[PDB]
């Protein structure tokens, strides 16, 4: 089951033709069609028949009867306004070392001006979601260094444990099925160091 | 457990590979040398090993990856725009070990300055299984051709399949091949660019019907 | 330029350049030429090209530099988010790249 | 500044050095056929100019990864005097440029 | 044929716990033995029953007379004074490009806040040997340049042709059978290219 | 912290890792293990943890990471300067590494 942003992260102001403005992305429909509040938001801020784009479908004013109508991906931006949400979530859970050990790193993703991300994967299933940007966040300096050994971890198939903090949620990921948060620290994977 | 059937990509046909199975470069049994590039580096292929995978999405990526190559050079005006690739199918017996092990096993027995890292980082990747000496018909079970007409889009798979495929229940071995230490240089572990690709598998797929860039997995590991 | 983004799919960015940003000296362009993976050199997603700008005051490498590359040496599959915007890499126009996620199989990527 | 392009030419020389205050780095493109091209870029003396770091780093990463690549430099003043570079680009690995 | 730390790269005090301080290193016994200078500028200041700390060995001097006694590496860092030398001396010689060609970068060298430096050699015997700092040096804007092509050549293998300036003597090595200069260029060349 | 400055030979870097020091936003370490050749698994050198500081205030690469990279690479041996203090990494004290060079020989590296 996927993970749902959460009403708050909508931008007041919409995406123009599929061009969610920076830090933000395209709500999908997967995910609008499971929050049950922001739809709920939505058929009181929707004016009559107009109509919406999102990455897969578009969503039509309540005037015909408001609906979360599917379509591929990136359709909907043929329209003017666009649902979007901004990645970065402040989730209030305290700063702290949580970590999960014997992942690989896989599904670069990367928008503007906003984080580089990767998904730990460990043995086939994926495990969680990591973020790193110079731009934004807690440990916008730490960005430089881990940066570079998120690539190094990436080419060679190095197996590692990684920390990271819970104090802030990333959503970069359209309709996941695994939680992101900003990375704190990579460690390679030593058996006898007793690290995995 | 032991892989049962490993795969190979290969650029020969069925008549020819149904009929022959595939044999070693060399006598050099080195595990280190291999699993680094070494005994398969050009104009330095002796490895007493075949390269398979016991991962066919591995093989079918490289495919993948090899016609895209053919599309890009037409593009350019250098092919003509068709491929033809082969998977084949492997029973692999208690003769095939693996290079993981193989590889962790040498080092935890010569030290770990004995060997380079990223060369084992590799032989994980590619979940490539050492087939001492030689593949013999017997064992090729089946195969996958690929053609690809770049020009058009159209991609055409077909199965045949080895009447002399023996069947009987085996898996690879479990013990790791052990080799002596090596006496070579080895400057780094090469592998072929985009994908990543191990210089003997991806050099041993190759044959009669240009020079392949080697590179130094480690000269790139990291960004510069 | 278009007036929309458009999204493609199953693209290997297959080749890469750095020019300098031709109207802007405080930035350069990271232009490369993305490919949807497959499909005929006659085909319109068979030779698409993408630059992105990248300031040359901040030290670093910004995200999608380092995906760009890594990406590349290793040509993954992606979902490139382009345009609207269009600048110029080879004299030709070219979109701006925006967003790109790899691929993580036929249900994202199709 | 008459500018050229060379295409699928490989980096046979790489090399960083000092030129007066300001450094440079440069690079021999070959074709087997054809000549040799000499291309250098120097210090822009405006400071924070990621530029020269940049193209350095892709230019040793062309170099490393052993890929044709294309190159546009502008033109050299005096003949033997290599010419200033101004745009890299790395051909499609194990392939050519179109 | 050890290079001597000319007498003046002896810190006045010498430093606790083995903990050589910043920029400065344990002083070795092959070196002070051969440092006339030295010997002297000990034993003319060292009182009591008193035996100090050396890289490799210990020094009893006072009472004790002058002695250099052999010993193992960190070792005698169990007592209360390693003597210290200071790695970085002025030569305030010519900025002139003295070049090794055919050179081959070794034995990397990294210290807390200071330089990293590689022994350069060909035909296995050494040649030359310089460094890049970040820090401290004239050729500090160079640093980031340098440190890109020296890890290439050094982990390709690659054959070189250094260029150093003379404008400064390093003492980071111990027990250096080759001088230490300023790395100020490095060039993967052809024979007689005009490149090198 | 430890008593004083300890100087092991013939280690071969295993790990690597990055973490942010607890003291300060200002600084991180650079943690790693090293194995001392020879050294049995019971032995406590075969598994010696350090770590160093990084600022993050000078962006780029210290050079004693660029050498950490380059003997990690490459499994070059090496004579370490531990010590005196102690710093966390992966909720355990290691031996904060103040200057490192790779090992020539036993004549060095006995
Ligand atoms: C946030 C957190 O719970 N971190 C755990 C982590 C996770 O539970 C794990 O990623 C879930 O898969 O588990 C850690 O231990 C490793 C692993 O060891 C197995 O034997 C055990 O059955 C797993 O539950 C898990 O503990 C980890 O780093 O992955 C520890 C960490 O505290
Ligand atoms: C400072 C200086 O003297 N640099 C010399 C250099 C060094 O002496 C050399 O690197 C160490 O031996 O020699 C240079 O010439 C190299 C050249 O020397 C001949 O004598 C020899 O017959 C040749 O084979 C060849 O090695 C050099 O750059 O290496 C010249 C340089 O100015």
């Amino acid at each position: 089951g996927i993970v749902i942003p959460p009403k708050a992260l909508f931008t007041q102001q919409g995406g123009a033709y599929g061009r969610c403005p920076n830090g933000t992305r395209a709500l999908t429909v997967a995910e609008l069609r499971g929050n049950a509040e922001l739809q709920t938001y939505l058929r009181q801020i929707t004016p009559g028949w107009s109509i919406y784009g999102l990455y897969d479908g578009t969503y039509l004013g309540q005037a015909y009867g408001g609906i979360i109508k599917d379509a591929p991906p990136g359709a909907g931006f043929i329209y003017r306004e666009t649902f979007c949400i901004t990645t970065i979530y402040k989730t209030g859970q305290p700063a702290a070392d949580h970590y999960y050990s014997k992942v690989t790193a896989t599904r670069l993703l990367a928008s503007t001006n906003s984080r580089l991300c990767a998904v730990f994967v460990r043995d086939g299933q994926s495990v969680i979601g990591a973020c790193a940007s110079p731009y934004e966040g807690r440990y916008r300096d730490m960005y430089d260094a881990l940066r570079r050994l998120l690539y190094m971890i990436y080419m060679s198939g190095l197996a590692v444990r990684v920390h990271v903090s819970k104090e802030e949620q990333y959503y970069d990921y359209e309709d996941a099925t695994f939680q992101t948060y900003a990375l704190t620290g990579i460690s390679l994977c030593n058996p006898a160091a007793s690290i995995c | 457990d032991p892989p049962a059937t490993v795969y190979r990509y290969d650029s020969r046909p069925p008549e020819d590979v149904f009929q022959n199975g595939f044999t070693a470069w060399g006598n050099n049994d080195n595990v280190l040398e291999h699993l680094t590039g070494r005994s398969c580096q050009v104009g330095s292929s002796n490895s007493a090993f075949v390269s398979t995978s016991s991962s066919r999405r591995y093989t079918e990526v490289y495919l993948e990856h090899r016609m895209q190559e053919a599309v890009e050079a037409e593009r350019a005006g250098r092919g003509t725009g068709h491929f033809i690739g082969y998977i084949y199918e492997v029973r692999a017996d208690n003769n095939f070990y693996g290079a993981a092990s193989s590889y962790f096993e040498y080092v935890d027995t010569y030290g770990d300055n004995a060997g380079r890292i990223l060369a084992g980082a590799l032989a994980t990747y590619q979940s490539e299984y050492l087939a001492h000496r030689r593949i013999p018909p017997e064992n090729i079970r089946r195969v996958t051709r690929v053609y690809h007409n770049g020009i058009t889009g159209e991609t055409t798979t077909t199965e045949y399949s080895n009447a002399r495929y023996v069947s009987q229940q085996t898996r690879a071995n479990p013990n790791p091949y052990t080799s002596r230490r090596s006496v070579a240089s080895i400057v780094g572990t090469l592998v072929r660019m985009a994908p990543v690709v191990g210089a003997c598998m991806a050099r041993q797929a190759e044959s009669s019907e240009e020079a392949m860039v080697l590179v130094y997995y480690e000269s790139i590991a990291y960004s510069f | 330029d278009v007036p929309y983004v458009l999204v493609k799919t199953n693209m290997v960015v297959t080749s890469v350049a750095m020019k300098p940003y031709e109207v802007t000296p405080t930035r350069m362009l990271v232009c490369g030429i993305a490919a949807k993976l497959g499909a005929a050199a006659s085909s319109p997603d068979a030779h698409v090209p993408f630059c992105f700008g990248k300031d040359l005051k901040r030290p670093g490498s910004s995200p999608m530099e380092v995906m760009l590359r890594a990406v590349f040496m290793q040509q993954r599959p992606l979902r490139m988010f382009l345009g609207p915007k269009q600048l110029t890499f080879e004299g030709k126009p070219a979109l701006e790249l925006i967003r790109m996620v790899e691929c993580s199989g036929k249900q994202d990527c199709p | 500044l008459p500018t050229h392009l060379y295409k699928n030419f490989t980096v046979q020389e790489l090399a960083l050095k000092l030129k007066g205050k300001n450094q440079e780095f440069c690079l021999t493109a070959f074709m087997s056929g054809r000549s040799l091209v000499r291309a250098c870029l120097s210090d822009a003396g405006h400071e924070h100019d990621t530029w020269f770091d940049t193209m350095l780093g892709f230019a040793i990463s062309a170099y490393a990864l052993k890929s044709r690549i294309a190159l546009t430099v502008e033109d050299s003043p005096y003949p033997g005097t290599p010419g200033d570079l101004l745009e890299l680009q790395i051909c499609p690995l194990n392939g050519y440029c179109e | 044929g050890i290079v001597i730390p000319p007498q003046e790269q002896i810190t006045q005090h010498g430093s606790p716990y083995g903990r050589c301080a910043n920029k400065t290193r344990a002083l070795t016994v092959a070196e002070l033995r051969g440092s006339g200078d030295l010997q002297e500028y000990l034993r003319h200041v060292t009182r009591g029953w008193s035996i100090f700390a050396l890289y490799d060995g210990t020094y009893l001097g006072g009472e004790y007379g002058g002695v250099i006694k052999d010993g193992t590496p960190g070792g005698a860092f169990d007592l209360k004074t390693t003597f210290c030398i200071m790695t970085t001396r002025n030569t305030g010689q010519p900025a002139t490009d003295h070049y090794y060609s055919n050179v081959t970068a070794t034995r990397l060298l990294s210290s807390t806040n200071s330089r990293l430096c590689a022994v350069f050699v060909r035909s296995g015997q050494p040649v030359i040997g310089a460094c890049t700092s970040p820090y401290d040096g004239k050729y500090w804007s160079m640093y980031s340049r340098l440190r890109k092509m020296l890890y290439l050549i050094y982990v390709a293998g690659i054959s070189v042709r250094v260029h150093v300036s003379k404008e400064e003597q390093y003492y980071d090595y111990e027990d250096a059978t080759f001088e230490t200069y300023a790395l100020t260029g490095i060039s993967i060349c052809n024979p007689g290219s005009s490149l090198c």
